[PDB]
């Protein structure tokens, strides 16, 4: 069924699953026209599907012009969304393919059992996890091949850098998770922590800085006390 | 008008004939029912006094044949059963009417009631759904399940509903997955009218029968499949005026008939409101709203 705290190792086993987020499949500005009314412009956007195991990311990017002609944008996102899942596992050869889904929203379960009644073996699962993937946007590197692409287009990514040569894939997880709520808390306190020192570089190939092992438990304290304190200056406590 | 001859009524059993009901007491004089209308469907069916638990009954054409109801003292039930000695029934049945020993189907002139209920359900389309084909009549009981309940035990002793299922891939064109799942006239149209049932009349017939099924038994799988039928028409942009009108009229006759005590566990929220309120159809149903908000505002 659901995801939550209580069967939260099963992330981790050995059965091939991922999570999909589509918080950020259809992103707008909203602005004035010259008659003073509101309209919106769209701006790319990307699913965020992601193997908790392995760190491997699928990004897939939504290039604005998937949007033109076409109504009720909202509720074709999660149509399109489950579809691109879907015919991304219909590319991996089958030993390479999920057993579960999890969706972070409830309104992707039906699109993407729909699309997916092809592979009944296959669990859609939705999660009672707040998980904060929406932020995935606040990463830089990801950012930046969003906007930039001009076209439709799939970019692989390992969200992890190289951790899992030095942690688990619960611990990675829980390393990701919590810089991702910190971003998504306040983007630029998050953003000064992790760069406030400017002879920690983030490799080419990577996302997140080349941090030592103690240098990450400092950076994840700091993180810790960010999510602490901005849950502070929100409630006043 | 034909006769339904009772051999005796050995157990104080409330008997039901379509929409009227009568109490009959342990050993009391009671020889069966008369006057029934030619050229309807009819269902006979039972509650025991002693177990509310099963209700159960036969649904029977007066034309198919001559029928009496026999009590079977082993299985505990009163049986619905074939005289072929045509001569042999006629003088049982003069016999019995010469004694005023029968209740008479007590229809109204005015009263269109069963016929506006059973205006789709023919006999040789019940027997598709209840297979028991050495009798021309057809038993159903309120804990029969239905052959799509068997795939989520007995199959002899089933209901043959057509399984309707939204997301399946019968339902589902390849390519359509968002099309087809949020307007189902390709599902409706396409495979259940011109593929399964040929026709509306046999659709609106195999509703009107899960109606009845859910209603006078408490099936909750013909009770599924009534809700799941008119689901699917509310929920495809696309359906000819002719069916929508008809649709309404069915539906009105059957929220007009339900016990309204019974509306809480017979009448599904979501569905209703749905198709009422939400669907492609949500103003295609003027009687069978204006019914429903009037008798039970409280499920909307
Ligand atoms: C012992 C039973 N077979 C008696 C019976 C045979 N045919 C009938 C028709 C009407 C009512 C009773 C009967």
């Amino acid at each position: 069924g659901a995801m939550n705290s209580s069967n939260y190792a099963e992330l981790f086993n050995n059965d091939i699953k991922l999570f999909v987020d589509d918080t950020n499949v259809y992103r707008v500005t909203v602005h004035k026209t010259f008659e003073g009314n509101v309209a919106t412009k769209a701006i790319n956007g990307c699913i965020f599907t992601l193997n908790p195991k392995t760190g491997h990311l699928f990004l897939k990017i939504i290039h604005t012009s998937v949007w033109a002609g076409q109504k009720r944008l909202s509720q074709l996102a999660k149509w399109k969304t489950a579809e691109e899942v879907s015919a991304l596992v219909r590319s991996l050869p089958k030993e390479e393919q999920p057993k579960q889904i999890i969706v972070t929203r409830k309104a992707m379960l039906d699109p993407l059992e729909v699309h997916m009644l092809d592979f009944p073996n296959i669990a859609i699962r939705p999660t009672e996890l707040r998980l904060p993937f929406s932020a995935a946007m606040s990463i830089d590197k990801l950012s930046d091949v969003v906007m930039k692409a001009t076209e439709p287009q799939m970019v692989l990514f390992n969200i992890y850098d190289d951790w899992l040569d030095r942690i688990s894939s619960y611990t990675a997880f829980s390393r990701l998770t919590l810089l991702l709520r910190a971003l998504k808390t306040n983007e630029e306190s998050a953003k000064m922590i992790l760069l406030s020192d400017p002879t920690i570089t983030i490799k080419s190939y990577h996302l997140w800085p080349s941090f030592t092992d103690e240098q990450w438990i400092t950076i994840e304290s700091q993180m810790r006390d960010l999510i602490l304190t901005e849950y502070g200056r929100k409630y006043n406590v | 008008m034909n006769t339904v001859p009772f051999t005796s009524a050995p157990i104080e059993v409330t008997i039901g004939i379509d929409q009227y009901s009568f109490n009959v007491k342990e050993n009391q004089p009671f020889h069966g029912i008369k006057d029934i209308p030619i050229g309807h469907v009819h269902v006979i069916h039972f509650q025991h006094a002693d177990n509310s638990s099963m209700r159960y009954g036969y649904w029977f054409d007066c034309r198919m044949g001559n029928f009496y109801i026999q009590y079977d003292p082993k299985d505990g039930l009163y049986k619905m059963m074939e005289e072929r000695d045509g001569a042999k029934f006629e003088n049982i049945v003069h016999n019995f009417k010469e004694r005023q020993m029968m209740v008479s189907y007590p229809k109204i002139d005015e009263d269109d009631t069963w016929y506006n209920l059973t205006e789709f359900v023919q006999m040789d389309k019940i027997r598709k759904i209840v297979r028991k084909d050495e009798n021309q009549f057809s038993y159903v009981d309120s804990s029969m399940t239905t052959v799509q309940e068997n795939e989520l035990s007995d199959p002899a002793h089933s209901l043959n509903y057509t399984v309707i299922n939204f997301k399946s891939r019968e339902a589902i064109r390849p390519g359509h997955e968002m099309e087809d799942f949020l307007d189902k006239s390709y599902y409706l149209n396409t495979v259940m009218l011109q593929g399964i049932f040929k026709n509306s009349s046999n659709y609106f017939g195999e509703l009107q029968f899960a109606f009845l099924n859910a209603m006078f038994f408490g099936n909750y799988g013909s009770s599924l499949q009534w809700h799941a039928m008119i689901e699917l028409i509310c929920s495809s942009a696309t359906v000819p005026k002719h069916m929508l009108d008809k649709l309404d009229e069915i539906l009105y006759y059957q929220i007009k008939t339900l016990p309204e005590q019974y509306s809480d566990i017979l009448l599904n929220e979501r569905v209703w409101n749905i198709c009422l309120y939400s669907s492609f159809q949500k103003n295609s149903l003027h009687n069978t709203e204006k019914i429903m908000e009037n008798k039970y505002p409280e499920l909307l």
